[PDB]
Parts: C-alpha cells; structure tokens; sequence
C-alpha cells in the first residue's frame, strides 16, 4: 500500500489519509464542496485548473501546508490531464457547462473531455476513477446535455471499466443554480411554468450529501464498477417546488401558464449572451423534464447516507433572497410543502 | 558531487530522493526541487594533508576566532591521517 | 524636584486683555498654526526613492539566515544542535548521523521562518559561526510552504551570501 | 487575432488601474502594526506609491494582517474580511501572521491566518521592516499586473 | 464534619432549585438566540441542545459543583442575550464540521490505535 | 536665484544623454538626478553617488533592463542586487566593492539570483532524510 | 456556618477536558529513574504524574 | 564580594522586620506567618477570612497608608491541598514602602472580592477567575476577560495543556469558523533541562 499512502493520524487536518485525489472540476459548485471534504481529514489534493488563480483562492485554506497543489491544464490537452494524474490514486471528474460555448459545447465537455480522462488515468495507473453523470442522462433525451451525459458515461465505462459512476439529481445548495434560478424569477414579475408546473416531477438532493457521497465511495472497496443514483428524500411537483421556494424567500409567487415553443424561444433569446446566460433552452428542457426513478441502483442509504430533506437546508440559500423584513424569519415558519411519494 | 536516480531526481549530499512510486513527486511539478551543488565531502576530500614536523598539531579552522574551538591532534599513528574534528582537516608527519 | 504645568496666571491690565481679545476675534494662534504648516511646506521631504535608494543598515543587522562553509568548501556545521536547543520559538530541527567519511554532520537542518522571530539567539549560541542572520530581508514570498526552509536551501543562502557575509562578521566581530 | 489584442489590451488597462491605486484597510493587530506606520512615514511613503489607508472594508481593496490572530479575533477578521468588495486581495505580515510564530504553541493563537483567509503574499520577519513591506506590496503589484482575466473569459 | 465552606447552597435541594432557575431562563432565551442569530436550526432543536448540555452533568452530587455549574451557566446565558457571542459560538455547540466517531472495537481497531 | 534652478534643470536634462534619456530615467525611476558613477554591474545595474544629498538619497542604483531570463524595464524589485553592491548600497560600509572587492571563494555564486517566487524556479521545500522503517519483502516464490 | 459535605472530591465536570481525555487516559505516578550516564541525583527526589503514550506520525510536508 | 555580587541594604531590612512584626501584633487573628526576603521585601501569610480586615487595615490604617493596589494574581501549585496562592502586591506613596499579603485557596472554596477595598480588584480578579477558576464572591460583574466567548477550562492552571484542547479554522461549507480538536503538524519538542547536580545547597530540603 506504499507506506508513504498509509492512514495516520486522528482523521484531522494535519492527519493523513491516504488519497492522493485529482479533481477535475473543482472550481465549480461541487468542486469546493469535494475539495473541502478531501482536505478536512488529510488528503492530498490536486487541483487542476484552467481559471485565473484569483478565481482559486477560495479552495487555498482547505487544506493544511503542502497538501493542495495547482497546476493548469488544458481540456484539450492529454499531456496536461497525463501530468495531472500521474501520482494520484484517485481521480475525480467534476468537469461540466450549463452552457454551451463558442470553444467547447455538451459533446467536447461530456463526452471528449471525460474520454480523455478516464483513458490517461488508466494508462497513468490510477487505481480508482470517480465520473460524474446526470440521473435523467438519456440517449433519447430532449436535451442535448442528457444525451451528451449518456455517451459520455458509455464511454468512461468503456475506457475505465472499474469507474464509480454516479447520478445526482438536481444539486442544491449555496452557489446552486437549481434554488437560486427559482428565486431569480421574481424580477420578471410573474413565474413562467410551462404546463403550470404540474407535469413535472423532481427529487433535488443536497450538496453535502453529494460530496459526502463521493467521499464514501472513494472509502468504499465494494464501490468500484458501481452506477449510483444520488437523489433526495421527497419528489415534489414544479408547482408546489417553486411556490414553496417564493414562500421560503417571502416573494409574491404569481405563476402564469407559457407555451412550450414561446418559453423556448425566450431560452434562445437568452442563449446570445457573451457572459454566462441567464437561461438556455437546454434549461428550458432540463427543468420541465420529470426526474427519472432507478430502483434498481444504489443510493446514498447504500453508502451511509441519510439523504437531507430540502425543508431542513432551504432557509440557508433563500435566506439571502428576503428582504430586509423577512431576514430573521425562523426556518419552521414556512409550512413544508406537499410530497408526492408514491 | 550531484548524482542523478534512474527517475531523473537529483540525488542530494544526504542521498535522499523520492521512490519512483512516491506520489511526493508530484510536488515538484511545473516547479523545481532545490538541491545544493557544492557537496562538502568531496570538497574536503580535496585537501592535501598537510606535512608537520611534531607528534602534536593545532587547530583552529583559520581565522583566529573566526574559526572553530582550537584542538590539538594525535600523530604518532603512521598508518593514518590526523583529522580535525571540526574542519575535517588532515595532518600527518613526515614518512617515507 | 518638580515642575507644574499649567499653574500660570493671566495679567488683568488693559493691555493684556485687549491683546487676548484681538487674539479671540482675529485667529492669531491659528494663523501662526498656519505659518508652521506653511513653513514644512517649502522643506525637502524625507522620501527616499525605494526601491532605488534604500534604507541605512548595520553590520548587525539580522535577515535571512544562511550556512556557512570553511575556505576550504567544508561545511562549517557540525550537529551540535547548540541553536535548536535556544531557539526561543523551536523553529529549527535538526537531525544527524555520521558521514560516509565518519565526519559528525546533519541529515536535516530546518528553520520554519514563519515560526522564527529572528532574534539572532542561534547565531550567538553557534561555536562555529556556521549558522547566521545574513543582510537580506527581501525574501516576501507568495505561498506560505516556500518559508519553510530545508537544509539545501539554507546552504544556497549561503553559497549565495557569503561574500556580504563574511565582510559583515569580519566588521563586528571583535564586538562579539 | 483582433479579438485576442483588444482583450490583452484590456487587461494591461485593468490591471495597471488596479495595481496603481491600492487601498489598504484599516486594520492592524499588534507589533507589526508599528512597523505598517513607519511605511507609511515620510521616509517611505506609500502614499507616493498610490496606497491609501481607508477605514471602511467597503472601501478598501487589500487587508494586511499585521499582528497575531488570536482565536477570539478570528471571526471579526473573517467578517471584515468577507465584506471587501471584489477584487481584494490579503498580505501576511510577520511570523505571527505568518505561522503563529513566537505564540504558535499557544492555546489562544491560530496558527497563521491562512486557515482562516486565503493569502496573496507572505512577508517574513518579526516585524518585518518597513522597506521589507514596502517589497511585499510592490510584489503584490506585480502579481497584480500578471493577472489576465478578460483572456481567460475570451478563450472560454 | 468535612468542614467546607458553601458557595450559594446550603444543600443540593436549592442547588437543584437554581439548576431549575437556570433552565427556566435558557428555555425562555433560545427562541431569541434562534431569531436574533439568524441560525438554521430550530427552536426544539436549541431546546434539545439546552437539555443535552443540562443532562451532561447530571450525575454531580457535590452541591459546590452544582452550584459553579450554575454560574457557568449563567455566564454562558450573558454572553448569548448581550450578543457578545457570535453565529459561531453558537454553532460550536453542535460540532456540525466534526466527523461521526464510531465507538464500536473493531471500527477503533480499523482505524487506529486509540482505545 | 530663479535663473541658477532653471539652467540646474538644463543640466539635468542635458547630462542623462539627451532628451530621450532623460524621459527613460524620468519614467523608469521617477528620478532625473545626475551623479557621480561609482560601479556597473556584470548584469547591468549602475550605482551612483551624490554626498551634498540627505543620509539616504546621497546613494541610488540604475537598475538594468534584462537581468537572468526577465526583461526588467519596468519590472524592477530590491532583490536585484548583488550582495557586494547590496552591502555598499545599504551603507553597511563605506567602500564600494571596486575599490575593497569580497573575497573570492569557490563555492560562490558566480551568478546572482533575484526573488524567484512565483515562477517554475521557485523552492519547493521537502524532507531531506532517508526512510526509517524498513519493511519486510515476502519470497517471490510459491511456498509449496 | 458550614455544609459539611460528605461525597469525594470530583471536579471533573469544571475543567472543561473533553470526555475523551478523562476515561481512556492512564496516568503514570513515579519517581523518575536516575539517568545512568551521570551520578547526579537531584533529578530523582520529587513525583512526577505523566500520560500514557499515544500515536506520532511523519508529516507529509517537511517530515 | 563586591563588584559582581548585589550589595545589601540592612536599614531597609530592619525596618520591614518592624513593620511586619507590628502587623502580625495588630492582627493575630488573621496572619499566619510574616517573611522577609534578602533583597528587602515584606510578605504576610493570612487565613482567607481574612482577606477584607487585613487589607482594609493596611490601606486605611494611618502607620501604613497602603493606598494603591499594584497586581493581584493566582499561582498554581497541585501538589498542595488547597490549590491556588493569592497574591496582593500593594505600593504606600506616604512611607515609599511595597508589601505582598498572601493567602490560598481550593477549586471549591470562594474567596471575597476586594472591589470594596481596591477599585483595581475587578478586573485583577475577573483574569483570576478566567485563569485559574477561583470564584470571588460578590464581584460586582464577574465574568471571562482574557478568552474566547464558550471558553472551556483554565489555561494558567498546571494540568492544562500548552496548547489547548480546540483549534480554530474556517469551514467553507458552513461558511463560518469552526474549532475543531488540536492536530499539530509538528508538536512541540518536551526539553529535560535540569542538572542531576544540586546548584544551591542553601535551600537543600531534609531527605524525609
Ligand atoms: C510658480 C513659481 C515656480 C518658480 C519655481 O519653480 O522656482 C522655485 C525656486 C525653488 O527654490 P528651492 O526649492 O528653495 O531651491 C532648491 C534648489 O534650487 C534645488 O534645485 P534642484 O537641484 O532640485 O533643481 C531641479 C530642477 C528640475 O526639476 C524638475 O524639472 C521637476 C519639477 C518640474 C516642475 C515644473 O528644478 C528646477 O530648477 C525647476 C523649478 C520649477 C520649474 C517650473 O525658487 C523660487 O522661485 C521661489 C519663488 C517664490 C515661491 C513662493
Ligand atoms: C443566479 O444566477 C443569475 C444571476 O447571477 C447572479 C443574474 O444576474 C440574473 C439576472 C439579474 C437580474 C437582477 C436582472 C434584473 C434586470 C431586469 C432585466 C429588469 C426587468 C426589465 C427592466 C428593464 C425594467 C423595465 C421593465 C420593462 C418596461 C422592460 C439572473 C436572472 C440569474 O439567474
Ligand atoms: C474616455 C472615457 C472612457 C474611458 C475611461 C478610461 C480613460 C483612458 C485610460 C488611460 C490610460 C493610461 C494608462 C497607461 C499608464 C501605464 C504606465 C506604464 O508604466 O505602464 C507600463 C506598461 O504599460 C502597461 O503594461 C499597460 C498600460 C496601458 C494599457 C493599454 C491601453 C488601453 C487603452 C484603451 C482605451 C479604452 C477605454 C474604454 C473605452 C470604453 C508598466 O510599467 P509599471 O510596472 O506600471 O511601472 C513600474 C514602476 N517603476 C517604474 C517605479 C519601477
Ligand atoms: C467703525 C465701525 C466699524 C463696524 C464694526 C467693524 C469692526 C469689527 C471688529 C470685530 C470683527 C471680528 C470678526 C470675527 C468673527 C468671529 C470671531 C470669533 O470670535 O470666533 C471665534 C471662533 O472662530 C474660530 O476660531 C474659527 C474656527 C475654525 C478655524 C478654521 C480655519 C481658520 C481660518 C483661516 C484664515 C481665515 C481667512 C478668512 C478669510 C478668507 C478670504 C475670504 C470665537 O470662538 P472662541 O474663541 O471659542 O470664543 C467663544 C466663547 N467666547
Ligand atoms: N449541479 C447540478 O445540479 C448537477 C450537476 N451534475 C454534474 O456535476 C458536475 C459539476 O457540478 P457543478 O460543479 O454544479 O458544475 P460547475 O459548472 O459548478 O463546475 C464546473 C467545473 O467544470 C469546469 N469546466 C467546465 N467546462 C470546462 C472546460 N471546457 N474545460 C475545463 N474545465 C471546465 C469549470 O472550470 P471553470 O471554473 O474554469 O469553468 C468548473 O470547475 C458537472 O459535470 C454537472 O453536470 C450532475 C447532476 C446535477
Ligand atoms: C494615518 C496614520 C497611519 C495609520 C496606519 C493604520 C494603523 C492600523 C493599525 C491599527 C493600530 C492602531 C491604529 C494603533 O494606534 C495601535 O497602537 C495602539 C496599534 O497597536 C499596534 C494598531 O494596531
Ligand atoms: S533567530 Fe532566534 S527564533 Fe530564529 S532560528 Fe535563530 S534562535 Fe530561532
Ligand atoms: S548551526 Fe551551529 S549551533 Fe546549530 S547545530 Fe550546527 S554547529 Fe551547532
Ligand atoms: S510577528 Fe513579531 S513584531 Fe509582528 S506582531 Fe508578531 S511578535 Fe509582534
Ligand atoms: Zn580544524
């Protein structure tokens, strides 16, 4: 086990684990989160990055001296991920847009970029491969991304056949884009749901419990070639989602019913942005489509997980959505909204 | 005295360097490792042994006292150099 | 033997007090305030122009620390961890074993510098004069991990300063 | 390309502004403090160089942490850390900031502020000298002026 | 005899009717603490921390201890209704950021060598 | 007294190699003084002096344009001088190292080198000593 | 005017030690041995109260 | 003697003998024991009921007009029954004089506060407290001084450790500062100083 890769220590920050991680992606919303929890009890951490350093800063003090490491690389690139991965025993891919770029769209960053990965870190010698899918990844998906998710886990199982894969479900947290993008409706006056939101279903699952997800396969020998499934403990219609995401933040929810085709074509409208769009109709697909039900994969239960009920968590990302009024409402005060479990 | 391992680290004056499956390696990445190139031990093993016609010599490492603690060493021993303990230094009589 | 300081009595005569209310009415002292400023204003400034010109310094001066050597390239370190034992903040370790020539020298030699307080205690405490506080203090870094100082790096020190070096010790020297 | 120059361009314009007007908080802890002063004294004058202290973390745009963090200052250090604006930056100043230094076993003492905040330069010393301030925020500058933002977002 | 100066009480009766002053005023504060904190947590679950801190020491028959426990308490209840704390003092009494322990032997013996 | 400034300014003017020089040391330095040269570096720095100035401006260098591998027209630190000129520049002594050179030693560098944090040259610390604990190797051959 | 208590002393609850530092701790109460490479014995006249020991592990960064 | 070696100063030493004579006449009651050292410095060991006459008399009293306070600290020593030395340092401006009352105490026995005596007692009494947990009975506004806010223990007592049993850091995920028990990545070095040979035989112990 390289005596120098053997657990020491009480499990702290001075402590060592053992994991030596390369995290691809970790400069996002789970990227922190893994990284965080990499460092707390010891790891080593490699962190590639492609950003501007200052936009690193943020992940410095999660671990103790010399045991986070920055290095560039380059997506298109192999000789960068080769040089990123070659002391590492695990590797962890994080990497992905909501949005498509002039440089990179769903294909080149579900699909090459995970390839490319997964076969330098099994010709590097990487013992352990964690990928990161969608549950609703779909060849015959309405979404580009659900499909490019689908090819792209095809083939990291292809080229690393004892990759972990797995598929969260509509993440939230802080730096969401899931609570956040509900809470951000309200400048437009009313909420546009197509269907009126009540032909739609959704599991969202909690940032913590993802990340701690990861973690436990990483510790996990039985993980090794497994596909899990990362959702949370209650399904919710659209409707009742958002119109309890507007009660939480004490926003006037006025939900109007819009085509499909015209909320589409507000989804391109908003895809011409040069910056991060505020929308796309990628979104558009994404948030109206029923989250899928896998029985027959593992979930969090199955790694130690008791998977956190959004109505415990949903005060500390909508809290900041209040105005000056409402900021010291308790979190009890919003009467949980209704559950359709099975 | 530098010396390469068949990694390609250089191997410092205290012989250390990183086992080709160490991931410690991997901090010296699109960095450097600092070693220094002046190894002492060959550097004194420069030195001529310096001919001295006494059974006891003294030493202070040069410089008065900007030197080491001043010594005094043994000679009678033909067999072998007298060795300042501080400076590592080598005296001997004359033989031969 | 004392003095006080505000134990001063205003003259009452009409002079005084038509000078004190001409003061009151016409701002004398605060002109006079005014007058100082105005005077430093026309002075030469104090500003010397860094990083061209420096700051005045001492032969004493204690920065970056370094390891010596004799003329002869033999380091003048012999591991008798006299500075680790005084160093006030425990910023030095040291580890030894004897050379492959049986020459009693260190394995490890390690200053944590952000653990250092610089007080020159190791350099006083040295029997050899192989551990010193050299001249440099522009050594800012951008990672907290390169302040932590091994072996090589302090002998690079030295390699590197030893000509200001030896030239400072030689100027205080007999102080000492 | 066309695109590629203006966005270079763009970012030596940016970066000079941000590197030529630094404004430190007012914010100092204990002996290091002094040494911040006599930096900012007439023989030095960081003023000359566009660096003005201003009292308001709203209004200032690097934190030197000059002195020791104690355990009952960390959180107000996070605080005022956290409502800087963006782009702010923090220089460690000294062994106590640094490491802990001359307290790093102490019950009381965090052992260097960059478990509590990320760091962009660290200057060595108990205290440093204020020519040795002086040399870590004209580093600082100069790590400012390689920064290349608008690239990074073109080549996105 | 034992010869012992007393703190406040005389026996453990009216330490045990402090101890019930003490709760009755950290029952009454933590709907407060939970709004003027802005914390995340509710108020039965600030209860049930109040009684888990109380419960700890339950075992203590030294009417002295008690009554120091007491003015511990106290002092812990100035600095949480003056605001001298703060979110993170509060917090610290839920080690949210610690790792499960497990207290199991063979767990101890994977892990480590502590007992 | 106004005329003796003015053709003082000329003179500096004129005494930096022209107009353009005298714009280069006004934009590199901020400073458009003329002294007397003491020194020039092998890498390029020119150090001057001036006695009639205050106990701090009377000793300046002229840092040069290209040092190891860095064109420095602009990026100039502290850290850019020798030790020799450091010490005469910082008045630890009053002789500059033409006239009182350092001693010659073999394991000198010949070459200085500037801060270099930041850069693929930078230290990167590492223990320093050998493996303490030596495991056992099992038999490479079957055991029946 | 007194109490009398009559409970052994136990002060375990005010000294703010974690409960783990409390039941798993030994501690040793001894006479230190004289270091036999000297013939000094002053180092051997009081009782010292010492802490079983517990694990030591290199640091992956400086050793 | 003489170049190297503290010159005495018998008047001095006289005097101080006197006095404490005088205060130990005064107040039998209370004081236990009266000391004077070598370099000239008076200490009087009181019982702790004693702790408010004995300093209300030598503040008020007109032969010592003790009227500034200059320190009170606590000394921990765990081989005694009765844990914690109490040291009043005080300073007479009307006879030039300084004298030290000592008095002691346990983990469980109060001691009376000095507020009413010396203003300077609250907060010399408050660090006490914070330090050392010896608790003064009617302090006006008792309460920690020198630690952090939910402090557990008292850091100047023998038995605590050095450095602590918490340490803090910042929590990206719960976006605050958290503490969390100590990890060292390098821990402190214990240094065995002392000489087997005895250095002073004028304070040789009897060998039991
Ligand atoms: C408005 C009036 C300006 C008149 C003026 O500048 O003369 C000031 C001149 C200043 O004298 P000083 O600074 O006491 O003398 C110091 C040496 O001459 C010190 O002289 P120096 O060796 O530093 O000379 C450097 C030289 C070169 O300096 C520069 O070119 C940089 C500044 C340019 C400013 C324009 O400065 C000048 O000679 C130009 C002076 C300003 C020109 C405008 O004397 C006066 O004219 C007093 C006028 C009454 C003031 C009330
Ligand atoms: C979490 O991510 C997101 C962001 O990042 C933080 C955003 O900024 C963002 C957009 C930011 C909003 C505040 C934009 C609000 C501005 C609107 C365009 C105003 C609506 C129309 C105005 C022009 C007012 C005039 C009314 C009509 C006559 C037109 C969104 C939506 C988002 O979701
Ligand atoms: C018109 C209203 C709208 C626009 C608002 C902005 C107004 C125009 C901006 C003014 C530009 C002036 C900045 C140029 C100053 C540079 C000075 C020089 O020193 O820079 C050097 C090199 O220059 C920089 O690399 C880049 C500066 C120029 C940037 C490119 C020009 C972009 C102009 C585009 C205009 C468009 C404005 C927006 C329109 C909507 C680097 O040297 P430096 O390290 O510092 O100094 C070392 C210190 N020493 C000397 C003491 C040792
Ligand atoms: C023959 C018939 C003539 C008719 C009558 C004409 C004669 C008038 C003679 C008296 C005129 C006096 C005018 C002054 C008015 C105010 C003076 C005054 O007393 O104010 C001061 C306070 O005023 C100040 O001190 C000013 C404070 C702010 C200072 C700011 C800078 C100072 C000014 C710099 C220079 C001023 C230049 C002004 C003109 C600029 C050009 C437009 C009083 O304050 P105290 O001393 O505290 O006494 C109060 C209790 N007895
Ligand atoms: N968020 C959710 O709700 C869900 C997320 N997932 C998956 O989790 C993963 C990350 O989640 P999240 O962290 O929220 O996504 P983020 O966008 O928040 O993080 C994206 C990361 O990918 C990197 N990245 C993206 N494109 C490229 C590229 N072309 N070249 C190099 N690096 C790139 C970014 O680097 P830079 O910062 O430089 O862009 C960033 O570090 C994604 O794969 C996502 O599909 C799965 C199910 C749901
Ligand atoms: C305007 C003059 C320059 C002021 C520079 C800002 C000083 C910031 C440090 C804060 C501080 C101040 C103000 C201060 O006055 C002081 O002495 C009591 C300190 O102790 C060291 C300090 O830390
Ligand atoms: S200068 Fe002082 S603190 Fe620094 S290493 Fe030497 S003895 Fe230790
Ligand atoms: S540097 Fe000097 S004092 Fe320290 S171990 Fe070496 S010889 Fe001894
Ligand atoms: S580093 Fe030194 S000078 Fe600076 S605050 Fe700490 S002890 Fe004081
Ligand atoms: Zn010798």
């Amino acid at each position: 086990l390289h005596h120098a890769l053997i657990p020491h220590g009480k499990g702290g920050r001075s402590s060592v684990s053992g994991i030596v991680a390369t995290v691809f992606g970790a400069t996002g919303f789970l990227g922190r989160y893994v990284v965080n929890h990499l460092g707390r009890m010891g790891s080593q951490v490699i962190v590639p990055y492609r950003c501007e350093p200052y936009d690193t800063m943020h992940l410095r003090p999660m671990g103790d001296l010399g045991q986070i490491i920055f290095m560039e690389w380059n997506g298109k690139d192999k000789d960068s991920i080769r040089k990123v991965v070659e002391h590492s025993n695990v590797v962890i891919n994080l990497v992905g847009r909501e949005w498509e770029t002039k440089n990179f769209d769903f294909e080149d960053v579900f699909v090459k970029i995970p390839h490319a990965i997964a076969q330098v870190s099994k010709e590097a010698g990487v013992e352990k491969l964690i990928h990161i899918s969608h549950l609703n990844a779909d060849i015959k998906s309405p979404s580009r991304y659900l499909r490019s998710k689908a090819v792209g886990e095809k083939e990291v199982r292809a080229a690393f056949p004892e990759a972990t894969i797995i598929k969260p479900s509509d993440i939230f947290g802080r730096e969401d884009r899931f609570l956040n993008y509900f809470a951000s409706m309200r400048w437009f006056g009313g909420v546009p749901l197509i269907s009126l939101g009540k032909e739609t279903v959704k599991q969202p699952v909690y940032i913590v419990d993802v990340s701690k997800g990861i973690i436990n396969a990483i510790k996990d020998p039985d993980a090794k070639g497994k596909t899990f499934a990362f959702v949370g403990p209650n399904r919710y219609l659209l409707f009742d989602l958002v119109q309890y995401i507007f009660a939480v933040a004490y926003r006037p929810f006025l939900p109007y019913p819009l085509p499909h085709f015209a909320y589409r074509w507000v989804g391109r409208l908003f895809e011409v942005s040069p910056f991060e769009p505020w929308t796309t109709r990628d979104k558009v697909e994404r948030v109206h489509m029923s989250d899928m039900t896998l029985p027959h994969l593992p979930g969090l239960e199955d790694l130690g997980i008791q998977a956190t009920p959004l109505e415990l968590k949903a005060i500390e990302v909508l809290r900041r959505h209040r105005t000056y009024r409402w900021l010291t409402s308790e979190m009890e005060d919003v009467k949980p909204a209704k559950t359709v479990n099975i | 005295g530098v010396r390469t391992s068949p990694t390609g680290e250089k191997v410092t004056h205290t012989g250390q360097a990183y086992d080709d499956g160490d991931y410690r390696r991997v901090r010296f990445s699109d960095r450097q490792k600092e070693v220094n190139e002046n190894f002492a031990i060959d550097l004194i093993a420069e030195q001529p042994v310096s001919e001295v016609g006494s059974r006891v010599i003294s030493c202070d490492g040069g410089g008065g006292a900007l030197g080491h603690p001043r010594v005094y060493i043994n000679l009678d021993k033909e067999t072998k150099t007298g060795t300042c303990g501080y400076c590592g230094l080598q005296f001997r009589q004359p033989h031969h | 033997t004392y003095k006080f300081v505000n134990m001063r009595e205003p003259s009452m005569d009409m002079k005084s007090v038509t000078d004190r209310a001409a003061q009151t009415l016409l701002w004398t002292e605060l002109v006079r305030g005014l007058g100082m400023t105005l005077s430093y204003l026309f002075r030469e400034p104090a500003t010397i122009n860094y990083p061209f010109e420096k700051g005045p310094l001492s032969p004493r001066f204690r920065g970056e620390h370094a390891l010596r050597r004799y003329p002869s390239g033999e380091e003048r370190c012999i591991a008798c961890k006299l500075c680790e034992a005084v160093c006030p903040a425990q910023a030095i370790t040291i580890e030894a074993e004897p050379r492959a020539d049986g020459s009693r020298r260190t394995t490890r030699y390690d200053i944590d510098m952000t653990k250092c307080i610089y007080c020159g205690f190791c350099q006083e405490a040295c029997p050899v004069d192989a551990i010193v506080e050299g001249p440099n203090f522009e050594f800012s870094t951008e990672t907290h991990e390169e302040l932590l100082y091994n072996k090589e790096k302090l002998l690079n020190n030295g390699d590197k300063w030893e000509a200001e070096i030896a030239a400072n010790i030689q100027a205080d020297y007999l102080y000492r | 390309s066309r695109g590629e120059y203006v966005v270079a361009k763009l970012d030596d314009l940016v970066n000079w502004a941000r590197r030529s007007s630094l404004w430190p908080m007012t914010f100092g802890l204990a002996c290091c403090a002094v040494e911040m002063m006599h930096m900012a004294a007439p023989r030095y004058d960081m003023d000359r160089f566009g660096v003005v202290f201003r009292a308001s973390p709203r209004q200032s745009d690097v934190m030197i942490v000059a002195g020791t963090l104690t355990n009952k200052m960390a959180p107000a250090l996070r605080k005022v850390y956290d409502q800087m604006p963006e782009p702010r930056y923090v220089v460690s100043m000294g062994s106590c900031a640094n490491g802990g230094g001359y307290y790093h076993y102490s019950y009381s003492v965090v052992r260097g502020c960059d478990r509590i905040v990320p760091v962009d330069i660290y200057v060595p010393g108990c205290p440093p000298t204020a020519e040795a301030l002086l040399y870590g925020i004209l580093q600082l500058q100069r790590k400012i002026k390689r920064e290349k933002r608008l690239r990074i977002w073109y080549r996105r | 005899g034992t010869s012992v100066k007393p703190i406040f009480s005389r026996d453990m009766n009216e330490a045990k009717r402090r101890v019930r002053e003490l709760y009755r005023a950290w029952y009454r504060e933590v709907p407060n603490t939970v709004h003027l904190f802005q914390l995340d947590i509710s108020v039965k679950q600030g209860r049930d921390k109040v009684r888990e801190m109380f419960m700890k020491n339950a075992h203590v028959t030294d009417p002295r201890v008690v009554d120091l426990l007491v003015i511990k308490g106290k002092m812990e209840l100035e600095e949480t209704i003056n605001v001298w704390k703060q979110r993170t003092h509060i917090m610290r009494f839920f080690h949210e950021t610690e790792a499960p322990r497990p207290t199991d032997f063979l767990s101890k013996f994977y892990v480590g060598h502590d007992p | 007294e106004l005329v003796q400034v003015l053709r003082r300014g000329l003179q500096q003017v004129s005494g930096h190699g022209g107009l353009r020089g005298y714009l280069r040391v006004l934009f590199r330095a901020n400073d458009v003084r003329v002294g007397t040269l003491v020194g020039e570096d092998k890498y390029g720095n020119k150090y001057y002096e001036d006695n009639k100035q205050f106990f701090g401006r009377h000793r300046w260098v002229i840092y040069t344009t290209e040092m190891n591998g860095r064109d420095t027209f602009w990026d100039v630190d502290g850290s850019m001088v020798p030790p020799e000129w450091h010490r005469w520049l910082h008045c630890m002594t009053d002789d500059p190292p033409t006239t009182k050179p350092p001693t010659a030693r073999k394991y000198i560098w010949t070459n200085h080198k500037f801060n270099v944090s930041g850069t693929p040259q930078q230290y990167v610390p590492y223990s320093t000593t050998r493996k303490k604990i030596q495991e056992w190797v099992p038999p490479s051959t079957p055991y029946k | 005017q007194l109490i009398a208590v009559d409970e052994k002393l136990d002060i375990t609850t005010l000294t703010g030690v974690p409960e783990e530092h409390i039941k798993t701790r030994k501690v040793r109460i001894f006479v230190p041995a004289r270091n036999n490479m000297q013939s000094g014995v002053n180092n051997t006249k009081k009782w010292k109260m010492e802490f079983d020991t517990r694990e030591r592990w290199e640091n992956p960064l400086m050793g | 003697t003489r170049p190297t070696i503290r010159p005495r100063n018998d008047v001095v030493h006289k005097q101080l003998s006197a006095f404490g004579q005088y205060v130990a006449e005064i107040l039998p009651k209370y004081v236990q024991q009266v000391q004077v050292s070598c370099f000239n410095e008076l200490e009087i060991f009181i019982h702790p009921d004693g702790v408010i006459p004995v300093l209300t008399f030598l503040r008020d009293h007109t032969n010592a007009q003790f009227k500034s306070l200059a320190d009170l600290t606590a000394v921990d020593v765990p081989t005694r029954q009765n844990r914690f030395e109490i040291v009043y340092n005080l300073l007479s401006l009307r006879f030039n004089s300084r004298i030290r009352v000592k008095t002691y105490t346990d983990e469980l026995t109060p001691i009376e506060s000095s507020v009413t005596v010396y203003k300077a007692a609250n907060w010399y009494e408050r660090e006490i407290w914070d330090m050392f947990g010896v608790f003064f009975a009617n302090h006006p506004d008792l309460r920690r001084i020198l630690t952090d806010y939910g402090f557990e223990g008292h850091p100047f007592r023998k038995d605590f450790p050095l450095s602590g049993y918490v340490e803090l850091r910042y929590d990206d995920e719960v976006k605050r500062v958290v503490a969390e028990p100590v990890e060292l990545a390098q821990e402190f070095r214990k240094f065995d100083l002392n000489s087997p040979w005895e250095a002073f035989p004028a304070y040789r112990q009897p060998p039991e």
